[PDB]
C-alpha cells in the first residue's frame, strides 16, 4: 500500500495601506500635525466678522 | 516599579471622574439584583422584610428622571465614588463645617439635575442596608484610584490602580504626570493623635464603616484611618473609640424580637448527675429507642430572645495600603473644584494592597 | 530574564484522544507537592491524594490544598505541561490566564479562592489516572456555598439550593453521590459545635438559664468590657471528674484545625484589562496575586 | 510590599567585647520583634530589657500579647557595624525567600505554616546575653501551626486551673515526648486570654445551634455503627457523658422560620469566631516553608526557605 497527502498551495492576504491623502475626504479637512498636543490645555480660534 | 492597571467601563450615575479628578478612592458594588431576598433571608426575625428593595427602588427611580435611563439594562452601575459616599453619610460627622463643604460641590460640581434628591435617598438606602441586615461592607468592595478617565454621556471608561504604588502609573497627560491621593478631611482620622504615639515608622491605611443598629434612624460613617497597628492589633482600638456604639447595639437592635415565656429554664444538671453513680444512663444501642429515652432527662433550651453577635455588630474594617516612608506625609490643603473649596487631606506615596473584610462584633 | 516555570513531563504511551483532551485541558488550577523545575505527572493525578486505603472525599482535598502548592497551566506541549506556581513564581511577573470551570460568572475586582468540584472530570485510560480540577469561584460565595452544602446534610438527621450572583440564578441541587461524598464535613461540624456549646455551658450554667433577655445581657456587657472583672463573673468554683480542661485543649485542636481549611484564602484576584468587565463561564480571566 | 523590598538597620553600639561579636554571627537566621517599621533602630529596642513591662517582668503566657503588638522580623546578615533584618508584615524580600535557621526541637516538613512561640520548653531554653552592653536576647521558637495551637491551648487551660482552689502537661509529636514549664502566670494576662475566649465562645451560639444540640443523641448511636465517628469522640469528650444523661428536643415552632435559615446563620457565625480562634490567641501564621529542591524533612538546626502565607 502507498498512500499520501499533500499541501497544494497556501494563500495569503495583502492589506493595502490606505493613505488618508489617497482619500479625498481630506478635501473636507485641514490636517496639520502638532509635534505634541497632550501637553496643551484649551486652545482656541479667533474669528472677525 | 511594578503596578497593575484596571479598566472597567462603568456608568457615571454615582461617580463623576470629570469632577473628582485624580487619585480618589473608588468602591465596587454587587449589582443589586442579589440584594432584595438576601434581606428577606438573612434578617433577624420580626423586622421589616422588603424595606431594602423598596428604598433601593426609590433610588433607581430617582437616578434619572430626564432622558429615561431605564431601571434595568445589560450594563448596570457597579462603582460608587468615594466623595459621593462621604456626602451620603455627611450628616453624621463631627465637623459640620467641612461636612457640608463636601456636600457643596457634590450638589454643584457633578453633572446632572437634582443631585440632592439622590443624596438623601442613597443615605436612606444605607439606612435601609443596616436594618434589613445586608451590611454595606458585604456589598461595598475596594476598587483602585483614578489615573485616567475617558468620559462621554452616561457611560465612561475608568482606568484605576489595583495594586502597587499610587504614584508610578502614567496619567496620560505628559503635561501633568503622576498623581497623588485626594481625600476629604471629614474621614481622614489618625490614631497617632488619639493614642498619643508619635515616632517615625510606616502606617497601615484602613477603611472603616460604622453601624449604629436601632429601630430608629441608623447611621453610617466612613473613615480612612492612618495607623501603625496591624489587623491583628486594630480590634481594641476600634473598640476604644466607638465603645458606646458597642453598648447600644447590644441592648437595642433586637426589637421587635419575641422572647419566650419566662423563665426557661432551671439550669442543666450535667455536673450534678455525673458525680452520683446512681443516675440512670443508656448505651449507644439503647438511645433513639423510646423506652430507654423515657427515663432520661429532658432539656429544652430557648434562644429566641438572644441578642446574638449578628445583631451585636458595630464597625468593620479591611486593609487598604501602606506608607513605606520613615515618616508619612499628610498635607492639609483646599482646592477647587471650581468654585467650591473643600478641606482636603493629601497623602503621599501610597502603595495599594487590598484585603478581606473583618467584622469587629 | 529570571522567569520561573515548572515543567510537568508526560510519560510516553499517550493515546491520540488523550493528547487532545490535554490539548483542551487549559489554564486551570493544578496542585503539586513541592516547587521544582521538573516534576512527575503522578503527583498531579488524583491517585496521589490518597490517605489509606481510602480515595479522598471532599474534606481530604481541603486538608491537602494547604499542603499542596497551587499552579496554573500555561501552554501545553505534547512532551511537557508547563505551569507556573502561584505563590512564588507569579509575584515577580504577575501574568496568568485562568479559565472558569465555574458555573458562576466572575465580576471585576473579586478575590478568588477555590473549591473541590462538589458542585460539579478529565480521565485518561492509556495513562491509567484521573484529573480533578478545582473550581475557582469567588471567596464571599465560597464561605456561603460550603456552609450551604453542610447545612443540607444536617437536615438529613425553605430551600437550600438557591443562590443568586449579580443577577444570575444558581441551582445547587443539579443528590445521590454528593450527599454521601460530603458526609465527613458534616460530622466534624456537629462534633466541634456541640462540644463547644457544652463546655461553655459547663463553665457558666446561667447561659441558657436566667434570663431570656435581661439577665443574659446583664451578664453579657459586664463580660464584654475590658475591665478587670473577668474571672469573678464566670466560674462556678468518690465523686468522679469531668475532664473539662482536658477537653478544652482537644476541642481547640479540632476547631483550630478547621481554621486553615475553611478560611479559603484569597489566592487570586482578577483585574480585567483590555477585555470585558464581566468574565463569563469558559473565558480566560486575567489573574493578579497580592504584591 | 515595595519593589526592592524593605530592610531595617539595627545599630550596634561600638562598645563591643570581641567574643560577643563572634556570638552575634551565630544569629544568622532568628526572629526579632520590631515595635515600629523605622528603617534605623538600636539594640536596646530589640533586647529583653526594653521589652519588659512597667515594673513587671512579663511571664510566658502573657508574652504573646506583647508579640502581637510588635512586628516579627528575620535577621538576614550580620555586619560588624549593624544587623540587617526583614519584616514579615512588610513584603519580605526582593526574591521572596528568607532563610530561617531553626531553633527548634521539632523537625519541619514542606508546606507547614509556622507560628512563633516563646521559649517554653524545660531545659531547652535559648538566650544570648551581651555582658559588654548589658543586653539579653530572647529569640522565639518557630513551630508548625498545630503545635503552636496546642501549646497555647495547654497554657491557657493551665491558668484557668489556678483561678479555682490532674494532670495535663505533656504533648506528643511524631511519637516523641517533650515537656514544658509552669512557674507562674500573672493573673491579669490570664484574664485577658480568658475574656478573649468566652466572647468568641458565646458569639458562636445562634438560634440554629438549638437544633444541632438535638442531633447529639444521634451521633452517640451513629458512632457505634461507624468506626470513623467513634474516633472523633476521642474517649474524653464532654458530649459522651452528656449524651448518656441529657435528651434534648428542638424548640418549635420557630419565629419567622418561613423565610429564614437557622442552621445556615449558625454555621457562618461559627466559622467567624470559633474557627477564627487560632488567629485570636497567638499571632498569625504568616510563614510557611516551600523548599525549592525536593526534600521532605528539614533537620533541626538547619536553614529552610520561606514563602509568605496566605
Amino acid at each position: 500500500d502507498v498512500e499520501f497527502d499533500a499541501l497544494l498551495g497556501s494563500y495569503c492576504n495583502t492589506l493595502s495601506l490606505v493613505r488618508f491623502l489617497e482619500l479625498g475626504l481630506s478635501v473636507a479637512c485641514v490636517c496639520t500635525k502638532f509635534p505634541e498636543l497632550a501637553y496643551m490645555n484649551e486652545g482656541r480660534v479667533q474669528f472677525e466678522v | 516599579p511594578r503596578h497593575h492597571l484596571t479598566r472597567q467601563v462603568i456608568l457615571t450615575d454615582l461617580c463623576q471622574p470629570n469632577a473628582d479628578r485624580a487619585g480618589t478612592l473608588l468602591l465596587a458594588l454587587r449589582h443589586p439584583a442579589d440584594l432584595p431576598h438576601l434581606a428577606h433571608q438573612r434578617a433577624p426575625p420580626g423586622r421589616q422584610t422588603e424595606r431594602l428593595g423598596e428604598a433601593w427602588g426609590q433610588l433607581m427611580e430617582a437616578t434619572a428622571l430626564g432622558s429615561g435611563r431605564a431601571e434595568s439594562g445589560c450594563t448596570r452601575a457597579g462603582l460608587v465614588s468615594f466623595n459621593f459616599l462621604v456626602a451620603a453619610c455627611a450628616a453624621s460627622y463631627d465637623a459640620r463645617d467641612a461636612a457640608d463643604a463636601v456636600r457643596a460641590h457634590v450638589t454643584a460640581n457633578y453633572r446632572g439635575t437634582r443631585v440632592g434628591a439622590r443624596l438623601d435617598r442613597f443615605s436612606e438606602c444605607l439606612r435601609a442596608m443596616v436594618h434589613t441586615h445586608v451590611f454595606p461592607h458585604e456589598v461595598m468592595r475596594f476598587f483602585g484610584g483614578l489615573v485616567s478617565w475617558v468620559t462621554q454621556d452616561e457611560l465612561a471608561s475608568v482606568t484605576a490602580v489595583c495594586a502597587g504604588p499610587q504614584e508610578a502609573a502614567h496619567t496620560g497627560h505628559p503635561g501633568r504626570p503622576r498623581s497623588a491621593v485626594i481625600l476629604p478631611a471629614c474621614a481622614f482620622v489618625d490614631l497617632d493623635a488619639e493614642l498619643g504615639l508619635g515616632g517615625p515608622g510606616a502606617a497601615f491605611l484602613y477603611l472603616v464603616f460604622t453601624y449604629r443598629q436601632r429601630r430608629d434612624q441608623e447611621l453610617c460613617c466612613v473613615y480612612v484611618i492612618k495607623s501603625q497597628l496591624p489587623p491583628r492589633g486594630l480590634e481594641p482600638a476600634l473598640e476604644r473609640l466607638f465603645g458606646r456604639l458597642r453598648i447600644t447595639n447590644t441592648i437595642h437592635g433586637t426589637e421587635d424580637m419575641t422572647p419566650p415565656a419566662p423563665n426557661r429554664n432551671p439550669d442543666f444538671p450535667l455536673a450534678g448527675l455525673a458525680a452520683n453513680p446512681q443516675t440512670p444512663r443508656c448505651s449507644a444501642g439503647q438511645v433513639t429507642n423510646p423506652q430507654f429515652a423515657d427515663r432520661l432527662y429532658r432539656w429544652q433550651p430557648d434562644l429566641r430572645g438572644r441578642p446574638t453577635a449578628r445583631t451585636c455588630t458595630y464597625a468593620a474594617f479591611a486593609e487598604l495600603g501602606m506608607m513605606p516612608e520613615d515618616s508619612p506625609r499628610c498635607l492639609h490643603r483646599t482646592e477647587r473644584f471650581g468654585a467650591v473649596s473643600v478641606p482636603v487631606v493629601i497623602l503621599e506615596g501610597v502603595v495599594w494592597r487590598p484585603g478581606e473584610w473583618r467584622a469587629c462584633a | 530574564a529570571d522567569g520561573f516555570e515548572t515543567d510537568i513531563a508526560i510519560p510516553s504511551g499517550i493515546s491520540r484522544p488523550d493528547a487532545a483532551a490535554l490539548q483542551r485541558c487549559e489554564g486551570r488550577v493544578v496542585f503539586l507537592p513541592t516547587i521544582r523545575r521538573q516534576l512527575t505527572l503522578a503527583d498531579v493525578a488524583h491517585e496521589s491524594f490518597v490517605s489509606g486505603g481510602v480515595s479522598p472525599d471532599t474534606l481530604g482535598l481541603l486538608l491537602a490544598y494547604r499542603r499542596r502548592f497551587p499552579a496554573v497551566i500555561t501552554r501545553v506541549l505534547p512532551t511537557r505541561i508547563v505551569a507556573c506556581p502561584l505563590d512564588v513564581g507569579l509575584t515577580h511577573a504577575g501574568t496568568v490566564n485562568l479559565r472558569n470551570t465555574s458555573p458562576v460568572d466572575l465580576c471585576n475586582g473579586d478575590p478568588i479562592s477555590l473549591v473541590p468540584p462538589v458542585f460539579e472530570d478529565v480521565r485518561l485510560d492509556s495513562l491509567d489516572l484521573t484529573l480533578r480540577f478545582p473550581v475557582p469561584l469567588p471567596s464571599p460565595l465560597a464561605r456561603e456555598i460550603v456552609a450551604r452544602l453542610v447545612a443540607r446534610g444536617i437536615r438529613d438527621l425553605p430551600d437550600l439550593n438557591v443562590l443568586y450572583y449579580n443577577g444570575s440564578r444558581l441551582s445547587l441541587l443539579a443528590l445521590g453521590p454528593v450527599n454521601a461524598e460530603l458526609r465527613s464535613l458534616v460530622l466534624n461540624m456537629v462534633y466541634s459545635i456541640t462540644e463547644g456549646t457544652t463546655i461553655i455551658l459547663t463553665l457558666i450554667p446561667r447561659l441558657f438559664a436566667l434570663s431570656a433577655q435581661d439577665g443574659y445581657v446583664n451578664a453579657l456587657l459586664q463580660m464584654q468590657s475590658v475591665t478587670r472583672e473577668a474571672a469573678q463573673l464566670i466560674h462556678p468554683e468518690g465523686e468522679r471528674r469531668l475532664p473539662l480542661y482536658e477537653a478544652l485543649v482537644a476541642w481547640l485542636t479540632h476547631a483550630g484545625q478547621l481554621g486553615d481549611t475553611l478560611a479559603l484564602a484569597p489566592v487570586v484576584r482578577v483585574c480585567t484589562f483590555d477585555g470585558a468587565a464581566v468574565v463569563r463561564s469558559g473565558d480566560m480571566a486575567p489573574v493578579i496575586r497580592y504584591p
